[PDB]
Formats: C-alpha cells, structure tokens, sequence
C-alpha cells in the first residue's frame, strides 16, 4: 500500500490457485502404449 | 454421490499390476526404474526416489497398492500450487540451468513492470539463498513459493 518491507519475492508467488499434477502419476500414461 | 466402486477401482487396481512386475505387492526402485525405460523415461537416481517419495505415505520407499490409486484419485482436487512452482521455475530458467541468479532474477522482474538494479536484487537472492550459496536454488526457490 505505502511501504515497509521487500514485498517484491511475493509477488512472484502470485496468488493461490493452478492445475494439478503428480510427480509419476503421468507415467501412467505412458503405459498406454505398453501391453497389459 | 461423489465416490468409488468396484467397478471405478477394479481399473486403476489393473494399472498397478502392470507396473508390478514381480507383483509383490510393492513397487521399488528397480522395478518402476525398469518400466520408465520402456516408457522412454530415465530419470536420475535422485529423481526415481522423488516420485516414489510423493506417494509414499508411509515412508517406506515403495508404492503400496492404495497408495498408487490414490495418487491418481488426487487429481480430482488438492495439490495444485506445486505446479505453479515447477512451470514458473522453468519459465524463469533462461539457461535452463536449473538455477535463478541476480541475473536472471532482475530480467525476471522487467518483464513485470518493475524498476530494479543490481542492489536491489540482492536483496531478493539474500533472502531466497538460504543455504547461502550465493544463488537461488530450485530447493529454496519452492520453500520461497510456498511460504510468504
Ligand atoms: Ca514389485
Ligand atoms: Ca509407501
Ligand atoms: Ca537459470
Ligand atoms: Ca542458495
């Protein structure tokens, strides 16, 4: 609003919210193509 | 109703047999490691115990049978933010060194709007380097992220 501290790292967070994705679960796309 | 039956869990039940090979009920290192391979997918060491490690609930450094569904189960909501950190990390990465520096941090901000100099920087990367490196590490980069 008027000043005090190093405000600028936060607006590099940005607000709360985005998509949603799991560090393997993508892998089970790939599976598509293997055989079952 | 918002829920899961037999029927919805008798797929996803399927999709872990066919990462498990030995089908022992758990799946390791050596046994996810494998499958990637034939995916097109070699991650490093670090790497393979990273993914296992997020669904890893109980901490015991295998995919248990619910814990592979519900990894897939958490797409429906939760866990998001994460995303903005890995996408904004590599929208940042110039070099793609995997590291932000006073450099790239103040040409970051430009794009912005914002008026800084190299002093002013400083700032910013004193407070992300926690490790005091000198830089701002992807480790340091998601604390800064998450946290306010
Ligand atoms: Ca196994
Ligand atoms: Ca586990
Ligand atoms: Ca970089
Ligand atoms: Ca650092």
């Amino acid at each position: 609003l008027s000043g005090g501290e190093l405000d600028k790292w936060e607006k590099i967070r940005l607000r709360p919210g985005g998509k949603k994705q799991y560090k393997l679960k993508h892998i089970v796309w790939a599976s598509r193509e293997l055989e079952r | 109703a918002d829920q899961l039956t037999e029927e919805q869990i008798a797929e996803f039940k399927e999709a872990f047999s066919l990462f498990d090979k030995d089908g022992d009920g758990t799946i390791t290192t050596k046994e996810l490691g494998t499958v990637m391979r034939s995916l097109g997918q070699n991650p490093t060491e670090a790497e393979l115990q990273d993914m296992i490690n997020e669904v890893d609930a109980d901490g015991n450094g295998t995919i248990d049978f619910p814990e592979f569904l519900t990894m897939m189960a958490r797409k429906m909501k939760d866990t998001d933010s994460e995303e903005e950190i890995r996408e904004a990390f590599r929208v940042f990465d110039k070099d793609g060194n995997g590291y932000i520096s006073a450099a790239e941090l103040r040409h970051v901000m430009t794009n912005l709007g914002e008026k800084l100099t190299d002093e002013e920087v400083d700032e910013m990367i004193r407070e992300a380097d926690i490790d005091g490196d000198g830089q701002v590490n992807y480790e340091e980069f998601v604390q800064m992220m998450t946290a306010k």
